[PDB]
RNA sequence: AACGCGACGAUACUACCCGCACGUUGUAGACGUAUAAGAAUAGGCUCCGGCCUCGUAUCCUAGCAGGCGAUUCCUCCGCCGGCCUCGAAGUGGCCGUCGGUAAUUCGCGUAUUGCAAUUUAGACACGCGCGGGAUCAAAUCCUUUGCAGACGACUUAGAUGUG
């Protein structure tokens, strides 16, 4: 009875693309992550991978679970949100949904 | 300005109890008691003497000192009506039709009602009923006249005010018809 | 005549009210220069709780219950030493309960994984032995 | 004309009602409700003493 | 500290309507789940005449052909004010703004569902914290009251229940927290030195 | 017309519903507010009037009067409500 | 007036961009026509104008009389 | 407005053959930086005498400072401002440790009170009070009074910004 | 409100409930998704000693994704029942059985997924199965009625009867 948690990597949050007043760049999304409130805690995860895991309907080799990939480029702001760039941009519809960070590649 | 300091003192006579919690104030003496809620205006309150009750501002305006004017006021006159007690004494003249003046208490609700018949030979009954905690009475010591006595000096003038009011010509001439409940001395029970 | 009042008690601004500041330092207060800002030193021989003589605002402060009882207004950095090691203003400040706070968040801070390891090992023997005198009673 | 809501046209309202209407609907009451009457009477989990359980949502699903 | 919870619950006595409207609405469209409890208890900087002229304004505005399809619905309740602030201000008309409506839950005091839950408080909109001490404040309740809702005594009566009940959980946390404290006496007698010390200088 | 009787529509249901049953208070005896009956139709009578103040005050006057056929109604259940935020 | 119980029609804040050009050219004209007056100018113009002096409650305004005064001697034996 | 400091500006009319070795004029002001400070140099020196940029060097460009910034001081400004009825007489007082700090308090005051700019602004003369006595405004007087302690009644605690929710109402206290 | 809600009646197949086998079944988006006083903020809380900037707090948190056995422990969970409780859109307490359980220490197993590749693991919903219990209904068309009616629609009647 090991009654505990297995979670290795930080919650966050697809908010949103890149964007101005009206136009918007798919090619960067914004990322929260939970408990980083300003740019020296953004720092940290610069760097950081980070993965959007989501289900479909049909299993290709295994699973039903897809996932994108990406890292953390740079911060954003003040308020401790980053920039994130994956292989694909994220589908739009995801803008609210969970993306996983996790602490590799590790500098500490 | 934002003048730092300001401050004010109440005297409290030997024979009360003034009890104030956070902003509410209750004073207890031999008439009875008292209290109020005056959690509208930031004021600080301390003791600063043996009988003596400091009301204090800090960083406050004009208009703020001024509400401390009349916190002290409004706190030295519940003392004096808890001390002395509140006394208005009324008058009602007519022309050609006498007023009668009925005064009773009922048990429900504990309060006075008056009764004014045949105000100008009005076939309508006016009926004022008297805040909690005002007496009203028919004394005899002097004719048409009647005395509305009691702790709390906003309550005794109210009710005096709503008798006045309540008998008031309509339609007439002010300078001919001169009859109706007239304030005519005011002061304290003691 | 008996007054019941219970209305706030605050700690004044003044001169030797000794003011805490976020980078966890102390300092006094030797003249007042407005409602909102004040100038302070921090003579404390700890290098923790040294404060650079200077002006520092209220809104940055927090008051903390010491007082020093007599120093002169304006007192300098000689006098107003010799006023903190004469009324030991270093032995209060640790025993008052913000210290201890912020003492306890500092170890839990420093506390590293294996620390944090051993703290929950520790914890469920003490609660072990929490649980069987709360269930007696 | 005084309209149908005016004030005083209201209290004059409330005094009639207070005055007749309400003792004459009461003995009427007390009378219907006497004939109502007369026609009228012409473990707890197991018996039902304890009031138990018979047989979109206000929280969000977890 | 930027915490993401299943839902939070949000005690709105003592909040501005429209600092705290705003609040929820980012947390919606960032995709927090929201409840609103106490929408009666929310506050409205300004004075009472002032918020009551903004209604009468808002009931002058009407649709004129036919008022039941189209036209400006006005709604009564305090609750349905606060979900007017929220709703004005984000994207109502897009699918994403229809989610964050849908992760929005609003209601007039508390329902026995989240009368056992954890109340929160936004400190960047409570009225104590940002209305300087002398200014004018109205209750969007007696607002409500006033322009037609027709519950006010209900959620009073029952909001008074709910208080009796925390009374008794009340009387029941201290009987609970005096327990607490004494086994932790007893028991700290029984337990290692050692244990102690070692976790004193781990800071517990 | 009146725009307090619009939307001019057919009425959902051939009974007729109350509406509104009158403010209940405790102090009152147990009673029941309303009944039911079938329109029979409608006669003339006369009624010696006892209106004081009226021209045909202690005179026969002559009025129209309707007839409702009342057979005796039959309880067969009790239906309870609780006041909530929603009514 | 009963305006809390029955407000009227809202005075619009909202610009409109007609108006908006009308005020603009309006003040443009406004300032050209000052410009020609002040150009016309039938009235004398002076080379010194009023001093509004020294206030009195600066408190070293004795000092500073002295020290003009003793400039004024010094400059004038000087010169 | 900004940091300012303390400068003093000399400067002179370019040597002639008709009038060598010329009057060498001096002055203080207040400026951020060197620029501006040569530049209201040379707008005061056009305003008063016959000196032109084109025909004047800057001698010498100073920066004075507070001689003791650790003590506090009163400063008496007599200023000139200029609002759309005309060049208005003004002295007020303001209690801080230097000259520029006050000078920031008199144009952030100025801003504040009268709308007034610093095109706007005409500094005449800062003062150190010498003696207490000297203070004729209420407001620093009454912080000059004696045996000053005063309370701080509802201090809104500093909560950090991006706490959004917290569990416990928060105190105004302490 | 024809895309707001409630109570009750009767529900043949279907599947109406239960047990558990799952689904190459859906989800505006589990991953410890843990945490109920009320009330004031120019005051409050309490164990009555005292405490309150501070939720960077409290609980929980170790074991092949969490094995097997032992020393030792009566602690924390869980399912059923019994008594009761909760109606604002309905749940929790106590007791009882049974089931699991590092608060201490130890032994036997982990390898090879090969240097990372969502750690496919939660919930609610719906479907398809098994073996246990339960039940054997209505509406529409049609004829009829005129309390209704442009036509739909509506009030009625049609199984033996006060038809």
């Amino acid at each position: 009875p090991s009654e505990a948690g297995h979670r290795l990597y930080v919650k966050g949050r697809h908010l949103s693309y890149q964007r101005g007043r009206r136009n918007t760049h798919p090619k960067t999304s914004l990322i929260k992550i939970e408990g980083v409130d300003d740019t020296a805690a953004a720092n940290f995860y610069l760097g950081k991978r980070v993965a959007y895991v989501y289900r479909a309907q049909k299993e290709v080799r295994g699973t039903k679970i897809r996932v994108i990939w990406g890292k953390i480029t740079r911060p954003h702001g003040n308020s401790g949100v980053v920039r994130a760039k994956f292989t694909h941009p994220l589908p739009a519809r995801s803008f609210g949904a969970s993306v996983r960070i996790m602490l590799y590649p590790s500098s500490i | 300005m934002r003048y730092i300091h300001s401050e004010e003192t109440i005297p409290v006579p030997e024979n009360l109890k003034v009890s104030i919690k956070s902003r509410l104030v209750t004073v207890e003496g031999p008439r009875g008691k008292l209290q109020k809620d005056l959690s509208h205006i930031a004021v600080n309150f301390s003791v600063v003497k043996k009988g003596v009750i400091g009301l204090e501002i800090h960083h406050g305006s004009r208009k703020d000192v001024a509400a401390l004017r009349t916190v002290r006021t409004i706190i030295n006159n519940m003392i004096i009506g808890v001390t002395k007690g509140f006394k208005y004494k009324m008058r009602y003249v007519y022309a050609h039709f006498p007023i009668n003046v009925n005064v009773e208490k009922n048990a429900e609700t504990g309060c006075y009602e008056v009764e004014i018949r045949n105000f100008i030979g009005e076939k309508i009954v006016r009926k004022v009923v008297m805040a909690p905690g005002v007496e009203v009475e028919i004394s005899k010591a002097q004719k048409d006249e009647l005395i509305l006595s009691g702790n709390s000096l906003e309550a005794v003038s109210q009710s005096a005010a709503d008798i006045q009011q309540i008998c008031k010509v309509r339609n007439k001439d002010i300078r001919k018809f001169l009859d109706g409940i007239y304030v005519s001395e005011k002061g304290n029970i003691v | 005549a008996e007054i019941n009042v219970e209305a706030t008690s605050w700690r004044r601004v003044e001169v030797g009210r000794v003011l805490k500041l976020e980078n966890g330092s102390l300092a006094a207060i030797v003249e007042i220069i407005d409602h909102k800002r004040v100038l302070a030193d921090g003579p404390s021989s700890d290098p923790k709780l040294a404060t650079p003589r200077g002006i520092v605002p209220l809104s940055r402060a927090l008051l903390t219950p010491i007082v020093i009882p007599k120093l002169p207004r304006g007192a300098r950095t000689g006098a107003v030493k010799k006023a903190w090691e004469a009324y030991g203003v270093d032995a209060k400040w640790k025993e008052t309960n913000w210290a201890k706070k912020q003492l306890q968040q500092e170890r839990r801070q420093s506390l590293t994984d294996f620390d944090r390891f051993k703290v929950m090992r520790l914890k469920k023997q003490r609660r072990f032995e929490e649980r069987k005198a709360l269930a007696k009673i | 004309a005084k309209s149908a809501r005016a004030s005083r046209i209201k209290e004059n309202h409330q005094r009639f009602k207070k005055n007749i209407a309400g003792p004459v609907e009461a003995a009427r009451l007390e009378r219907l409700s006497a004939k109502l009457m007369a026609i009228a009477q012409a473990s707890g989990v197991k018996s039902g003493k304890s009031i138990g359980r018979k047989d979109s949502s206000i929280v969000f699903p977890m | 500290m930027s915490s993401f919870e299943s839902v939070v619950v949000i005690d709105g006595k003592g909040h501005l309507l429209g600092r705290l409207a705003s609040i929820v609405a980012k947390q919606l469209l960032s995709g927090q789940k929201i409840v609103v409890v106490r929408c009666e208890a929310l506050n409205i900087s300004g004075e009472f005449f002032r918020a009551k002229l903004k209604y009468h304004a808002y009931l002058r505005k009407m649709t004129r052909y036919n008022p039941t399809r189209g036209g400006p619905f006005h709604f009564r309740a305090p609750s349905r004010i606060f979900y007017k602030a929220v709703r004005g201000m984000i994207p109502h008309k897009t699918a994403r703004g229809a989610a964050a409506l849908e992760r929005l839950k609003v209601f007039e005091g508390v329902p026995p569902p989240y009368d056992k839950k954890k109340k929160m408080v936004v400190p960047q909109a409570l009225r104590v914290l940002r209305l300087q001490p002398g200014r004018k404040y109205c209750t969007v309740g007696r607002l409500s009251h006033e322009v037609g809702w027709k519950y006010q005594d209900v959620v009073a009566r029952l909001e008074e229940r709910r208080k009796a009940k925390g009374a008794a959980y009340y009387e029941r946390k201290k009987l609970a927290a005096r327990q607490l404290s004494e086994a932790k006496k007893a028991a700290a007698a029984k337990v290692d030195p050692k244990v102690s010390e070692a976790l004193a200088a781990y800071g517990y | 017309g009146s725009l307090a009787f619009l939307p001019r529509k057919r009425a959902a249901r051939h009974r007729g519903r109350v509406k509104s049953f009158p403010k209940d208070d405790p102090k009152k005896p147990v009673h029941l507010t309303a009944a039911m009956g079938y329109k029979a139709g409608m006669t003339t009578i006369v009624r010696d009037l006892d209106r004081p103040g009226a021209k045909a005050h202690k005179k026969e006057v002559v009025e129209a009067v309707t007839i409702i056929d009342c057979p005796p109604m039959v309880v067969v259940g009790l239906v309870g409500y609780i006041e909530t935020p929603r009514g | 007036a009963g305006t809390i119980n029955k407000p009227k029609k809202p005075t619009s804040k909202r610009k409109t961009t007609r108006l908006r050009a009308k005020i603009s050219k309006r003040a443009a004209e406004k300032k050209r026509k000052e410009r020609k007056l002040a150009r016309k100018n039938p009235e004398w113009r002076s080379k010194l104008k009023k001093d509004p002096g020294i206030p009195n409650l600066f408190p070293y305004k004795e000092r500073l009389l002295q020290q003009r005064e003793e400039e004024r001697i010094r400059r004038k034996e000087e010169l | 407005m900004g940091r300012l400091q303390e400068y003093q500006v000399i400067g002179r009319h370019l040597p002639t053959e008709a009038n060598p070795n010329p009057a060498l004029y001096r002055m203080r002001i207040f400026a951020p930086n060197e620029v501006v400070a040569k530049s209201r140099f040379w707008y005061f020196l056009r305003g008063l005498k016959k000196v032109k940029k084109a025909t004047g060097e800057i001698v010498s460009v100073n920066v004075i400072s507070e001689k003791h910034p650790l003590k506090v001081k009163n400063f008496g400004i007599w200023l000139r401002y200029d609002s759309r009825s005309g060049t208005h007489n003004m002295y007020k007082e303001y209690r801080e440790t230097s000259r520029v700090a006050a000078v920031e308090a008199m144009y952030a005051d100025m801003a504040a009170r009268h709308r007034a700019r610093f095109r706007s602004i005409h500094i005449l003369k800062v003062v150190e009070l010498e003696k207490t006595e000297d203070v004729k405004r209420p407001y620093i007087k009454q912080l000059v009074a004696k045996n000053l302690s005063f309370p701080l009644p509802h201090r809104v605690p500093k909560i950090s910004t991006k706490k959004i929710f917290s569990a416990k109402r928060p105190s105004t206290f302490s």
